[PDB]
RNA sequence: UGUAGUAUGCGGUCCUUGCGGC
């Protein structure tokens, strides 16, 4: 009886935690990646997961179709912006292709795909399943990131 | 010389692409604009999918428009019938319906998140432009109470007294120090008011018996509360959608671009010496064109008297305060 | 126990938003859903507390037409009651006791419950037609085989109810199967030159059969009339598609109204802090189907024009055809407007 | 069991030269 509920809120925990103690120093930062975070569903349900995601990769000025979650690092970016976006992305992605953890309750809908990759070629329900996955963890870490991260 | 992606599943991205080079005719305009939306790569290396790199696909910003505005009259038909039932809907109330074409450009709607950065409010099944009703009230309100600040400011001010210094502690607490600068200007008589009408509307009664004249007509505060209604009573004039009418669809295009071209924005933004080594970045954004007309009906629920008063309100914020976006520019302003 | 079933039709004109309260998604106010399959309903206490308040306003106003004749109130139950005539219509003056039809219908007010029960008994408006934009045909009217099972079910039970086993049969010759990939759309939906349809995010490839679609036409014309709330109903039958299952309830989750409400505070003229919130609406031009059972009165010494049950059936169906009722939240900015008809079998 | 509307109050706003030079 291990809910999923308490993997998505694991792992939202330990994501905003992260950023706030990478990022504790640049307010700045953390307000841009908390607006991120609470405007993202909306974006989602309006263009699509996949459209969102390829947002968040055009925001990071990278390519789409040659660019996985696992090849980025958030950290590499000077502007405030682009560290908060490859943030997020970094996360949600995570959390699409690999949930928790391999040996957590959740292990993500993917098996170990980049999400938009697995997006690109993939039926509707499937992109319907994940979208789900997205919202809920979306409304997690801006649940979170409302709780501690600074408002800008 | 461009390079079109679409995120979009594949055996879609194809007739997205079709849609969008004109080889096949889509019929509505909210399902090319947001689920289809192309992600355009100039010599630039990144696929800027915005208004602005999305126009880099046609000819021409004249072309971009003539293909939105072609997808949008496809469905007049539809948005015909759809208007009549609406008019009948309109006339099933005792609600009192007026006319108004667009004196200046319109634009409502235009800070939802979206792809493009620059949404506007489409109808999701016809993809016209239309304005909610909420932002009809909330521009009615928010004109009775400029109204109100401007005639009975002093007046409102020293009767709540303690509103009003309630009121500045709380601005003191928030907008940095400010410990008691606060200044007594219209803002912070508009800011009273508003709290008056939205959490202290009991401690109104007394204020009541006021009168203010709006265009021909005298509206009271207790008439404008019982309009809104509070959160405790309810509010009894029903405000309707405003939609295009249908027959000006055919002949003159109900949607054109815009243009914003940030000078100094890193002067605004990071705080950089303005001068001129500021190369702009321009965004294009849709809105509808001056000259469009609008019908608007207001409904009543208990008195038709407040209706009318409703209806005259509406009017006067309409031609003055103005609807939707940018309105500090003159963008959405009614003429007769 | 029940007598006679009337079929409500509820067409959105305007977004409707029936509250539900439970929790708050990334989309805030999240709109009443069966919660094992996740189609959006609206619950029989809301749908028969809108109707109950509809009817109360009607019989005060003193418009509600009985066999051709008007109705008031209070010559009646002096008729009925005359030994306590003005202490209850005392009661319906300071609102403590509905007027005297709303209580024989719907039953009597929460001021007094075990006198008698309602004459009455609404249900759930389980979802038939859902609006889903499409690349041709500009929008279309979505259904899936579990929609026309449950109405076979519904026509079913008013015929039990009914002892007319004659219109059970009529949705009877109506078996499908689809794929997910598959879809049963109408000429204009589908795409020239190619066997494909676009449903607002999705290729599906048209799956060829037309005694499903004709039959499914004939049954809301049946229901319904000739007048599909404003428009022929012959004039919709070629933008009609049948979905899967999983693809429909995708569509009723996914493709729902969602907006935007700010409050705009007049210290600073933006957005206040924390003054946003995200609503969820059925989308417009929705078809929502409720059953509404009917048998015997409850109450005592009832007038001779609603002594039966069939006299409360043409009552309701005159008063509610071709109406226009508020249902859910935002009604004072133009939400949850829906044009309803009432027809019988 | 009977009677019972998750409803009322809330503006997707605020900020930006279609320019620079021949």
């Amino acid at each position: 009886i291990r809910e999923i509920e308490q993997e998505r809120a694991s792992f939202a925990f330990k994501v905003v935690s992260d950023i706030k103690d990478k990022y504790s120093q640049n307010k700045k930062v953390q307000g841009k990646y908390s607006s991120y975070a609470e405007k993202a569903p909306t974006i989602i349900l309006n263009n699509g997961l996949g459209a969102t995601l390829a947002f968040f990769l055009s925001k990071l000025e990278k390519p789409i179709d040659d660019v996985d979650y696992k090849s980025i690092n958030p950290e590499s970016f000077g502007n405030a912006e682009n560290i908060a976006y490859a943030f997020l992305y970094k996360h949600l992605s995570t959390w699409l292709a690999e949930g928790n953890g391999k040996d957590s309750a959740f292990s993500g809908l993917t098996n170990g795909e980049d999400p938009l990759k697995y997006i690109m070629e993939k039926t509707a329900i499937d992109v319907a399943i994940s979208t789900e996955e997205a919202l809920s963890i979306l409304n997690w870490i801006k649940k979170f990131a409302k709780a501690m991260l600074e408002e800008e | 010389n461009v390079v079109v992606k679409y995120p979009v599943n594949s055996e879609l991205a194809n007739y997205a692409e079709k849609f969008w080079k004109k080889e096949l005719a889509i019929y509505n305009l909210s399902l090319i604009l947001n689920k289809m939306t192309p992600f355009v790569k100039r010599r630039s290396e990144s696929y800027k999918s915005s208004l602005s790199a999305v126009k880099e696909i046609f000819k021409n910003v004249d072309d971009f428009q003539n293909f939105l505005n072609s997808v949008l009259r496809r469905s007049l038909d539809e948005y015909r019938v759809f208007f009549e039932n609406y008019e009948r809907l309109f006339n099933s109330f005792s609600s009192k319906i007026f006319s108004m074409r667009t004196k200046s450009r319109l634009v409502v709607g235009l800070g939802d998140e979206s792809v493009y950065e620059t949404s506007i409010r489409l109808h999701r099944n016809y993809g016209v432009p239309y304005i909610p009703g909420s932002a009809l009230k909330g521009v009615a309100k928010h004109y009775a109470f400029s109204i109100l600040a401007r005639e009975n400011g002093d007046e409102i001010l020293r009767i709540y007294e303690s509103v009003k210094e309630d009121l500045k502690a709380r601005i003191a607490k928030r907008d940095k120090i400010k410990k008691n600068d606060v200044p007594e200007d219209y803002y912070l008589t508009a800011a009273v008011i508003q709290e008056l009408f939205e959490k202290k509307f009991d401690e109104l009664g007394a204020i009541r018996n006021t009168r203010v004249e709006i265009g021909d007509t005298v509206i009271s505060v207790g008439d404008i509360v019982k309009i809104f209604g509070t959160q405790k009573e309810e509010g009894s004039v029903i405000f309707f959608d405003a939609f295009p009418t249908p027959e000006q669809l055919k002949d003159k295009p109900n949607l054109e671009l815009d243009i914003m071209n940030p000078h100094y924005q890193p002067y605004y933004q990071h705080g950089e010496p303005p001068g001129d080594w500021h190369s702009p970045n321009p965004i294009f954004f849709l809105t509808v064109p001056a000259g469009v007309e609008f019908t608007f009906a207001v409904a009543s629920r208990d008195l038709d008297d407040l209706a009318e008063k409703a209806e005259k309100l509406l009017k006067e914020a309409l031609k003055k305060f103005g609807v939707g976006a940018k309105t500090s520019l003159g963008y959405g302003r009614f003429d007769a | 126990m029940f007598e006679k079933a009337v079929v409500f039709g509820l067409y959105s004109i305007t977004p409707v938003h029936a509250g539900s309260g439970a929790e708050l998604s990334v989309i805030a106010l999240p709109i009443q859903r069966e919660r094992h399959t996740g189609f959006p309903v609206i619950w029989g206490q809301s749908l028969k507390g809108v109707l109950r308040s509809r009817f109360r306003q009607l019989e005060l106003d003193e418009k509600i037409e009985v066999e051709s004749q008007k109705w008031k109130w209070k010559e009646k139950t002096k008729e009925v009651l005359k030994e306590k005539a003005d202490e209850f219509i005392k009661k319906v003056e300071e609102r403590k006791r509905d007027p005297l039809l709303t209580e024989i219908v719907f039953g009597p007010a929460t001021d007094g419950a075990s006198e008698h029960a309602g004459a009455v008994s609404v249900g759930d408006a389980k979802i038939l037609l859902f609006p889903v934009r499409s690349a041709k045909g500009v929008f279309a009217f979505v259904t899936s085989p579990i929609v026309i099972q449950r109405l076979k079910e519904d026509f079913e039970l008013v015929s039990e109810i009914e002892n007319d086993i004659e219109l059970k049969q009529i949705l009877s010759r109506f078996k499908v199967e689809l794929s997910n990939n598959e879809t049963i759309a109408g000429n204009a939906l589908i795409l020239n030159g190619e066997n494909k349809v676009i449903l607002e995010d999705i290729v599906l490839k048209v799956k060829s059969d037309s005694n499903v679609i004709e039959n499914l036409v004939e049954v809301l014309k049946t229901l319904f009339g000739d007048n599909f709330f404003g428009k022929p109903i012959e004039s919709i039958k070629e933008r009609i598609a049948i979905v899967s299952d999983d693809v429909f309830k995708s569509f009723t989750r996914f493709s729902t109204e969602i907006v935007a409400r700010v409050r705009i505070d007049a210290e600073k003229g933006t957005v206040a802090r924390g003054g946003l919130w995200y609503e969820e609406f059925l989308p417009s031009d929705t078809l929502m189907y409720s059953l509404i059972a009917v048998g015997s009165p409850k109450k005592e010494n009832l007038p001779k024009e609603v002594d039966n049950t069939q006299k409360i059936v043409n009552v309701l169906k005159v008063t509610f055809n071709n109406a226009f009722l508020q249902i859910g939240g935002d009604e004072t900015v133009g939400k949850g407007f829906v044009k309803v008809r009432a027809g019988v079998l």
